[PDB]
RNA sequence: UCACCAGUAUUAGAGGCACCGCCUGCCCAGUGACACAUGUUUAACGGCCGCGGUUAACCGUGCAAAGGUAGCAUAAUCACUU
RNA sequence: CCAGUUGACACAAAAUAGACUACGAAAGUGGCUUUAACAUAUCUGAACACACAAUAGCUAAGACCCAAACUGGGAUUAGAUACCCCACUAUGCUUAGCCCUAAACCUCAACAGUUCAACAAAACUGCUCGCCAGAACACUACGAGCCACAGCUUAAAACUCAAAGGAC
């Protein structure tokens, strides 16, 4: 099956940064999967002041690296995740295009209440 | 109510908008500052 | 705590009339859904006693929707005697 | 409904647990005669089947250890 | 079991992936797959091997090595992570169709019977007749039953063997 | 907007769980809630507070305290006005909400018919 | 029920019943040992004999 | 840095009881030990009550620490005691 | 060493969506990622059996923000051992074992199909597993069985009754 890595990174200069991503390339083809994709979204602001072992900071990117890992090593690849430093954090989802969407066509006109009470004049 | 949005839809804006909380592709207790530029979308009650 | 400090809840206020501000914070909590819950949490709910709320709310919230589409549905009918026949 | 059959219920459930606090000790003890009554009818009827299951002298090399401890 | 190297079942029919970039080949392995894939490949290997029909899933054989598939699966899963009981109860369940579809086979089916047997390895073994759920009193009184039974009989022998 | 409703109570066909016990049948009365009225609410709030400041700050006398509890008078004059004007307001017209009554004769001219 | 539950259980049984003379003795021969007396219940109210008979 | 020790709080020293099962109910007025900002310690030394009533509950009460709780019973248990 | 901003910051769970019926045989389960997956394209079928199963209580394994039975006191009534408050032992928990209860009640059994005594959820047609046909005695003694020893499953017998019981 398909995944991406959700890769979240602070602005530690571009060589570190290059570094840790060839780093997670480098053990995501060793865990058995091909690269697909890479992305980023820039060193922008943060949702909010994060720690990330151990300092505060308000600037990181989102780094997004597409691959193909199997399946009995997501929770692996998260814990390797984890284990990291540099890393602030970053949950492997699966692939978000591989989730075949099933056609629907807007909301339905919902009826009445279809009988709940007795028919009695009481 | 307000949103109007289906069951299946609302469900998956509803578990993308967790996912990146979690993650980190969003504030939890506040919004975005940074995309404010949104029409309106909902009908936000508060400020009319 | 790692959230940024002064950005939300932050109604502002001008002209001296803090009540406006006022009316507006409230409205904004009441439409967001927190007073509530705190007013709830100043105390345990049960486990039981939260359901029993619970369902106790959807029920009054399902029947003030139902008479409210009913009273905008008949507020027509307001005049006095139109026919006077009998 | 009314709780009456429930009521009553759990006051007869109270006083059994009054009468097991009040006394036990002597339950203990009647039980444990129970207990004794009931490893020596086995022990009889072991001896019985011995005696009417043609061979006499009960089989050697069998063991007949005494349940609840 | 089948190797982990096969191709899956509906990715054999179409040609498409055997002569394509070596990329999407070892993507569409056995090894990159899922569990189900597996159970399908496992399927149709033990159809094509005892079926003489394969790509039936209508008779008995088909459902019966189907459910046989699904109680190695949840084996499989109770291997680890015991305390899943609502799984075990699945596997008693499915346990006790795939006798019951043995039965029916059986009672179609004699010489099928035995090669399906022969085929996937299940032994057909008789049920317990009553279950009066022995205890260490009734397995004790059982035990020195056998063993009276035992002397006697011996010694009935040799109350024969007395005369010369 | 009205919510769904079908898979919440304990019904035949229903073989969900009842997420929605009501304590009463879901009937459409022929009456309305009523208006809540009266509270001890004590107003004058600022002009006690700043008369309160003025005593502090003088003694008791009337003659030196007179620019605050002049205010004070005309305040509490003004809270028996308003006052009297909600008390006559009350039976003239009601805010926030409407007159029971109106209702209640409206649906009186069209009740229920659930019994068929 | 069904037919299957009826037939494992079978028909209904005629139980016998018993007073206090046992093997049916409608007519006792007893001794009478005492003659003490005795009251009735709350409603009723008396002091009617009664005597202690083997 | 002669043992206690070439050991380290799950380690050693000074004591009460008697494995295992049900339990160890109350009291620092007094003595001892804790400067624990005036209090702790009873598995420390020790103690767990009296007068009149329809063969007794519950009333009137006096004093302190409680006023013997559970349990066992003519005891290796003051004559009563054979 | 307490009340209010900031800095290294909870072995318990996720608020608005929860104004959705979603998944399980039942209890039950909703902030995200995953290892597996929910038998039956004929139905019912064991409380002589197999799997279990809210919480509740126990033996160790650490303690927690909070609460924590009994406990200490404060105002309290002739009396409070309760209704208001502060702290706490086992405990609400997992890491290892259990016992096997419930208002487990949606007190409406499973399968295919159709248009009433009163409260309630209007009636049923064909088939199937279990249970009952008086109340206290009787979530009991006696049996039997259980890692459970003041426990748990089925479970009565004599006496009293003119009754017990559900709906309006
Ligand atoms: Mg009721
Ligand atoms: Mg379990
Ligand atoms: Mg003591
Ligand atoms: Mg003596
Ligand atoms: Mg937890
Ligand atoms: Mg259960
Ligand atoms: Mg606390
Ligand atoms: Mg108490
Ligand atoms: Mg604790
Ligand atoms: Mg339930
Ligand atoms: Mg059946
Ligand atoms: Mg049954
Ligand atoms: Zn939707």
């Amino acid at each position: 099956p398909r995944y991406e890595l959700a890769l979240i990174l602070k602005a530690m200069q571009r060589p570190e940064t290059a570094a840790t991503l060839k780093r997670t390339i480098e053990a995501l083809m060793d865990r058995g999967a091909i690269v697909r994709d890479l992305e980023n979204l820039g060193e922008r602001a943060l949702p909010y002041r994060i720690s990330a072992h151990s300092q505060q900071h308000n600037r990181g990117g989102y780094f997004l690296v597409d691959f193909y890992a199997p399946t009995a090593a997501v929770e692996s690849m998260v814990e390797h995740l984890s284990r990291d430093i540099d890393v602030i954090r970053g949950n492997i989802v699966k692939h978000p295009l591989t989730q075949e969407l099933k056609e629907c066509e807007g909301i339905v006109p919902v009826p009445l209440a279809e009988k709940l009470y007795s028919t009695k004049k009481r | 109510h307000i949103t109007g949005l289906c069951g299946k839809k609302q469900k998956e804006i509803t578990k993308a908008i967790k996912r990146a909380q979690i993650m980190g592709f969003m504030p939890v207790t506040y919004k975005d500052p940074a995309y404010l530029k949104d029409p309106k979308v909902c009908n936000i009650r508060y400020r009319e | 705590a790692k959230h940024l400090k002064f950005i939300a809840r932050t109604v502002m206020v001008q002209e001296g009339n803090v009540e406006s501000a006022y009316r507006t914070l409230n409205r904004i909590l009441t439409m967001d859904g927190l007073i509530e819950d705190i007013k709830h949490r100043r105390y345990y709910e049960k486990p039981c006693c939260r359901r029993q709320r619970e369902s106790y709310e959807r029920c009054r919230r399902i029947y003030n929707m139902e008479m409210a589409r009913k009273i905008n549905f008949l507020m027509r009918k307001n005049r006095a005697d139109p026919w006077q026949g009998c | 409904k009314n709780v009456l059959k429930i009521r009553r219920r759990k006051m007869n459930h109270h006083k059994y647990r009054k009468l097991v606090k009040k006394t036990r000790f002597l339950r203990r003890k009647v039980q444990e005669g129970r207990l004794r009554r009931k490893q020596i009818k086995f022990e009889k009827d072991l001896r019985r089947i011995w005696l009417k299951a043609g061979l006499k002298e009960a089989p050697e090399g069998w063991q007949t250890p005494k349940i609840y401890l | 079991d089948p190797p982990p190297s096969t191709l899956l079942k509906d990715y054999q029919n179409v040609p498409g992936i055997e002569k394509v970039d070596d990329v999407v080949k070892r993507l569409l392995s056995l090894e990159m797959a899922n569990k189900k894939e597996m159970l399908k490949i496992k399927q149709e290997q033990f159809m094509k091997k005892i079926v003489a029909n394969p790509e039936d899933t209508r008779s008995l054989e088909a459902r019966i090595i189907a459910l046989s598939v699904k109680i190695r699966s949840y084996e499989e899963h109770l291997e680890k992570h015991r305390k899943d009981k609502a799984h075990k109860r699945y596997l008693l369940m499915s346990i006790d169709q795939r006798k019951k579809m043995l039965k029916n086979l059986r009672n179609t089916n004699y010489d099928v019977f035995e090669k399906i047997c022969w085929g996937l390895g299940i032994e057909y073994t008789f049920p317990p007749l009553y279950y009066r759920r022995a205890h260490r009193r009734f397995v004790t009184k059982k035990a020195l039953c056998i063993r009276v039974f035992q002397e006697t009989q011996k010694l009935k022998k040799r109350r024969r063997a007395l005369k010369a | 907007a009205t919510p769904s409703l079908r898979g919440r109570l304990a019904r035949f066909g229903n073989p969900r769980k009842p997420v929605l016990k009501p304590n009463k049948p879901l009937i459409l009365a022929n009456r309305v809630g009523e208006r809540r009225r009266e509270k001890g609410e004590a107003t004058c709030i600022t002009e006690m507070s700043v008369m309160m400041a003025c005593w502090k700050q003088n003694e008791f006398r009337d003659d030196a305290c007179r620019k605050e509890i002049q205010g004070f008078l005309d305040c509490a004059a003004r809270a028996q006005e308003a006052r009297k004007m909600r008390s006559i307001q009350e039976t003239l017209g009601e805010s926030g909400s409407l007159l029971p009554n109106k209702l209640n004769k409206l649906l009186q001219r069209f009740p229920n018919k659930p019994y068929l | 029920a069904t037919l299957n539950q009826m037939h494992r259980l079978g028909p209904p049984k005629r139980p016998p019943r018993k007073l206090g003379p046992t093997e049916g003795r409608p007519q006792l021969k007893g001794v009478v040992l005492c003659t003490f007396t005795r009251k009735p219940k709350k409603p009723n109210s008396a002091n009617r004999k009664c005597c202690r008979v083997r």
